[PDB]
RNA sequence: AGGGGAUCGAAGAUGAUCAGAUACCGUCGUAGUCUUAACCAUAAACUAUGCCGACUAGGGAUCGGGUGGUGUUUUUUUAAUGACCCACUCGGCACCUUACGAGAAAUCAAAGUCUUUGGGUUCUGGGGGGAGUAUGGUCGCAAGGCUGAAACUUAAAGGAAUU
């Protein structure tokens, strides 16, 4: 029955998308940070919340872990969407293995297409 | 489909379709003009016999009657129509 | 009519049929069905290149008649198409919902996705259905990116293509953003192909 | 898709007779026709009928109620059956 | 009450009638 | 204080859909009823049942007040609104809202012999709801309105003058009778006539002529 | 057996122009189903029809436009008076405006405008709404 | 109401299926209707087959297997066998385990 | 409709589908009306200028509203050997 | 009424259980037919859906036929084949899976084309009981079958789905 609830687990949430610095893997100095960041009512509530906070920092540098993507996090996924490196080939103009095409195909751009090299097989 | 225009339709649907499910009703069968591999004859038999034709000079048996179309023997020579 | 110059060019044609967008179809069809190039021995089907990219031309002019850019809603679901929208709505100003639909959004005013589109462009009508049956409460046109053997139920403007290997999603995704992007936009010549490479749109595994 | 029931033009026939018999399964028809009023019903298929008072009766309501019905066991002058009518107000028994 | 052992009972109640009527 | 989500609320806020048959045109799905609200100022506003419903509960039996209410101009618009609610003053007014938004035109035509206005229907239309199906056979004129009270004043507020009903069916059910005699008046336009055979241009949407006059800024 | 031909006709064109769909073929065509099929033509109810002449009864292909709402027969041919012409066309149209009952009437297959502007009667066919 | 679109049962083309006796109750039902199930064990259970081979002549011990097809009636089906009565949703799935 | 002379007593006169002939009617939603862009000469359309293609919530519905728009397209313009008349 | 009668089993014997239990469970067990001739003529005799006919929208599988495979087997030299198998194709069949119309709904290839009511045609029902009862004919060796009421009684009985 140590569960953790949404009053919780969502502050948490909250707090590590906002202050992803200003966290250190550590309950004694996450204790202190949401004494001073966060207005809090209960001791205890700080305690359970600074608890989980560590919990999700200690989880996210194995890798980020679905559900909470932060602010620095999220221009990464931009990096890797934009800088995608699969820009080395053309790629898909595979003038080296479009030509790999059958009889059907052939007669199909026979039909409709201007001409092309076309490496045509069977079956 | 909705638009199909059933007086002009394509052979390759018409070709298919059953010997009376057609836009007119047509029969699928057709005559041979088939030659005796002995005494040559132009002997015309039938798509789907249903009798063991025979040449004219000797039984020498043109075909075999079956379930659809008749069988030939061994050898011999047909031209439709 | 057409000004006619947009007539297959054989680098878009090279493209279509190295993504293999119709080197598949599922053998398995659906009776529609005008699509159809002799299906090939071995069981599988090949689709018309001509009436795709044709049909693509067609929906380009009704995406770039849409006066206001981000009211076409760029629908994926599936892994194969996520980034394929989320470009194509970056380059063309076009709001998408690459990931989970969250059913009422253009029915059910009230919650924060909502979202009313004049036209939406599903990767897929089969596991996007949500999209499209949520797009017939609410009068909204919808072009899908459909195979041979996919349902035409309650969808407009359809663009065949393949769904198996991704190539052709990625690509005919590209290729509608390509076109549209050329009609009152910053393409200023239509030909010289704007090589951005396709892969921009090619859902790179982990 | 036919309905059942004939429509031929020569039909008049099955179409009224197949009406004579199943208007029997009518409950006003069938005693209009047999004449149940005349044969059953003290009264002989008449409005009012005469008596003169053999007992009077404290019939008991049925059971939802509770009460004495303040009943009257009457021969009919007109046939000769007993029938049981009802005093139809407050202390009317007395009056009978 | 059953429908069927209802039946049996009229049916008996019946055979038993004609051998009392049969007299 | 509307301020208005729907940009279809939008357009006929800032004054621009005129009045008010556009949304009909264009099939456009109204959804607030502050829309109506600015377009027909004269409306009722009629209530026609208020039945208890009971849902049985592990302790006592839970009663709500399914409130029928009808909101029709006095011209040529009506609407059905059916709200289950816990209090009857407020079933009345979550009723009225729906009978708002779910208002639709009447067709009304002749029995020949034009001379003014339609005062009947245009054709014999039917509607079906459950087992009850309503009938509106078109009437001669000054015969007035030939139906049951139930639907009697449905069809006066619909703004129809002479009008023929035959109603088959559990009529006694109220919901079941008016949601078909709705369906019925609703099915007037959506007849083909000859009166309307001629192929007109197709008016293009106000949400495609003020495209980026609404979705607020 | 098959008791009528204008039956399954006009049945065969209801249950197309129900789908909304831009023709119809009609196997038996009869000559009677043809000039019904004319009257319907007259008042643009139908569009054209061919008569594809196989040695037989012979089929039709008619084309729809989509107006006909409602084409039925009426099965035994009641022999209709002018008299109770209004009781039919009371009974079976939409009011009075438009639609036609069809009669067979001496003078020829006919609608019931037509026949009143002649001053004629006969039998009756079906309807056109 | 009717309950099921076949009849717990497959008789469809069929007059009269000649019946088969419950393995158990010994009810006779009709042979489409008995809950058939091949009962196929191993002649020597999970857990003896070592001191089996260890003890026995012949080594690489084919141990042959048993087969008979349990013919149940619906009642002594129901008794925790794979019936588990399910939903009027879930009733409609053919796919066995 | 008319009074026998002018003044029309008819308001929402109604938009029939294109593919169909049928009417639309007020409270049909899924009654999609597609707007197509009129072209320049090889690359730009005019902002407001349309061919206005209306299908109904029946035809969308069945699945025959691509093949449906195929024919219209073909036959307006907008495609070229896409719709073949006798299939 | 003749054979036959192994098994199983109305009736019955009998042991348990039971408060009683001439039932459910156990052991026996006549009649019982499985068979030949002659009767009987009813079943939840059910798809609880009359038949003949037309039109409206995916996959297997039975039977027949048409093509295709340079597939397997085929050896008596290459195989003439043939069969089995594979793909496309129809005609009919027993079906099944998804669904705009229908229905009170459960639901459905017809239960759709139905207040926008008519393809042909036969049979049956008119609240619940009394009652499939009495009576009278009719058939049967009998058991019974067919046809089949009324007096009187009653405000519901019933179908489907919901909590
Ligand atoms: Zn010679
Ligand atoms: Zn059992």
């Amino acid at each position: 029955g140590r569960v953790r609830t949404k009053t919780v687990k969502r502050a948490s949430k909250a707090l590590i998308e906002r202050y992803y610095p200003k966290l250190t893997l550590d309950f004694q100095t996450n204790k202190r940070l949401c004494d001073e960041i966060a207005t809090i009512q209960s001791k205890r509530l700080r305690n359970k919340i600074a608890g989980y906070t560590t919990h999700l920092m200690k989880r996210i540098q194995k890798g980020p872990v679905r559900g909470i993507s932060f602010k620095l996090q999220e221009e990464e996924r931009e990096r890797k969407d934009q800088y995608v490196p699969e820009v080395s080939a053309l790629d898909l103009s595979r003038s080296n293995g479009v030509l790999n095409v059958d009889n059907q195909t052939s007669d199909l751009v026979k039909s409709l297409g201007l001409k092309l090299p076309l490496s045509v097989i069977n079956v | 489909v909705l638009v199909q225009d059933l007086l002009h339709p394509t052979a390759a649907s018409e070709a298919r379709k059953h010997k009376l499910k057609t836009l007119v009703q047509g029969p699928r069968s057709y005559f041979l003009d088939v030659k005796c591999p002995g005494c040559l004859n132009i002997t015309t038999v039938f798509s789907h016999a249903q009798t063991a034709v025979t040449c004219e000079s000797c039984s020498t048996i043109l075909c075999t009657p079956t379930g659809g179309k008749a069988k030939l023997s061994e050898g011999t020579s047909f031209r439709r129509k | 009519s057409l000004p006619a110059t947009f007539d297959l060019t054989p680098e878009d044609a090279q493209l279509l049929l190295a993504a293999n967008t119709h080197l598949g179809a599922r053998n398995v069809q659906v009776h529609q069905e005008p699509y159809v190039f002799n299906a090939r021995p071995d069981g599988v089907h090949v689709i018309n290149v001509g009436k795709t990219w044709e049909k693509l031309v067609l929906a380009a002019r009704i995406i770039a008649a849409i006066p206001n850019p981000e009211d076409v809603v760029a629908i994926s679901s599936r892994t194969y198409g996520q980034r394929a929208v989320l470009k194509f709505a970056a380059h063309t100003g076009a709001t998408p919902i690459a990931g989970r639909f969250t059913p009422g959004s253009f029915t059910n005013y009230i919650t924060r996705s909502f979202k009313e589109p004049r036209l939406v462009i599903v990767t897929d009508p089969r596991l996007d259905a949500q999209a499209i049956k949520e797009a017939s409460y609410v009068n909204i046109p919808v072009i899908a990116l459909t195979d041979l053997d996919s349902p035409s139920e309650f969808v407009d403007v359809a663009i065949p293509c393949n769904n198996r290997g991704k190539h052709s999603i990625g690509l005919i995704w590209y290729l509608l953003a390509r076109e549209v992007l050329r009609l009152r936009g910053a393409l200023v010549d239509r030909t010289q192909p704007w090589s951005i490479m396709p892969d921009l749109y090619f859902y790179r595994n982990p | 898709m036919g309905k059942g029931k004939p429509r031929g033009l020569n039909s008049a026939r099955k179409l009224r007779v197949h009406r004579r018999n199943n208007r029997w399964a009518e409950n006003n028809y069938k005693k209009r026709l047999l004449g149940t009023a005349f044969k059953s019903s003290p009264f002989g298929g008449s409005s009012h009928a005469k008596g003169i008072v053999l007992e009077k009766l404290g019939i008991e309501s049925k059971q939802p109620n509770s009460a004495i019905r303040k009943c009257v066991r009457v021969q009919l002058i007109k046939n000769g059956k007993k029938v049981t009518a009802f005093v139809p107000n407050d202390g009317c028994l007395n009056f009978v | 009450m059953r429908a069927k052992w209802r039946k049996k009972r009229t049916r008996r109640l019946k055979r038993k009638r004609r051998k009392v009527r049969a007299r | 204080g509307w301020v208005p989500v729907t940009k279809l609320g939008r357009l006929v806020k800032a004054g621009k859909i005129t009045t008010i048959e556009e949304i009909f045109l264009h099939s456009l799905p109204v959804k607030e009823f502050q829309i109506i609200d600015t377009l027909l100022p004269g409306l009722q506003d009629e209530v026609m049942n208020i039945k208890p419903v009971q849902k049985q509960t592990r302790a006592g039996q839970r009663t709500r007040f399914k409130a029928v209410v009808v909101v029709g101009d006095s011209n040529g618009h009506v609407g059905l609104g059916i709200k289950t609610a816990k209090e009857v003053a407020g079933a009345i007014r979550a009723g009225i809202i729906i009978a708002k938004l779910s208002v639709i035109p009447i067709r009304r035509g002749y029995w020949g012999t034009n001379l003014g206005q339609p005062h009947s229907l245009a054709t014999k239309t039917t509607g079906k709801c459950g087992s009850v199906t309503v009938r509106l056979i078109p009437a001669p004129r000054g015969s007035g309105i030939v139906a049951s009270p139930a639907v009697k004043k449905l069809l006066q507020l619909a703004g129809v003058e002479d009008v023929y009903t035959q109603s088959n069916g559990k009529t006694r059910t109220l919901e079941n009778t008016l949601k078909a005699a709705f369906v019925a008046i609703g099915n007037t336009y959506g007849f083909l006539t000859p009166n309307l055979w001629a192929e007109q241009p197709l008016p293009v949407s106000p949400l495609d002529i003020y495209s980026d006059e609404a979705s607020a800024q | 057996t098959r008791s009528s031909v204008l039956a399954d006709a006009l049945n065969a064109i209801n249950n197309a122009e129900k789908t909304g769909k831009r023709q119809v073929l009609i196997r038996p065509s009869s000559k009677v189903i043809i000039k019904f099929l004319q009257v319907m033509q007259k008042h643009g109810y139908i569009g054209e029809f061919e008569y594809i002449d196989d040695h037989r009864s012979g089929k039709i292909v008619v084309q729809l436009n989509g107006r006909l709402n409602k084409c039925g027969v009426i099965s035994p041919r009641f022999n209709v008076k002018i008299g109770d012409i209004e009781k039919w066309t009371a009974n079976l149209l939409p009011a009075r405006q438009f639609g036609y009952v069809i009669l067979t009437t001496s003078a020829g297959i006919m609608d019931h405008e037509e026949a009143r502007r002649k001053h004629v009667s006969g039998k009756i066919l079906g309807f056109v709404y | 109401p009717k309950k099921r679109a076949s009849n717990g049962r497959n008789k469809k083309g069929r007059g009269h299926v000649k019946p088969v006796r419950c393995v158990n109750c010994s009810k006779s039902i009709p042979k489409d209707k008995a809950i058939k199930r091949m009962a196929i064990r191993n002649i020597v259970e999970a857990a003896a087959v070592r001191d089996l081979s260890e003890a026995s002549v012949y080594p690489e011990y084919a141990l042959p297997k048993t087969y008979n097809k349990l013919h149940y009636c619906v009642s002594c089906a129901i008794h925790a066998r794979i019936v588990r009565v399910r939903s009027r949703e879930d009733r409609k799935n053919r796919a066995p385990p | 409709m008319e009074n026998d002379k002018g003044q029309l007593v008819e308001l929402y006169v109604p938009r029939k589908c294109s593919a169909t002939n049928r009417i639309i009617k007020a409270d049909d939603h899924a009654s999609v009306q597609i707007n197509v862009a009129k072209v320049d000469e090889e690359g730009r359309a005019i902002p407001g200028e349309y061919v206005t293609y209306a299908l109904s919530g029946y035809v969308r519905s069945r699945g025959e509203s691509d093949d449906s728009l195929n024919r219209l397209a073909q036959n307006d313009g907008l495609l070229k050997n896409v719709w073949s008349y006798s299939r």
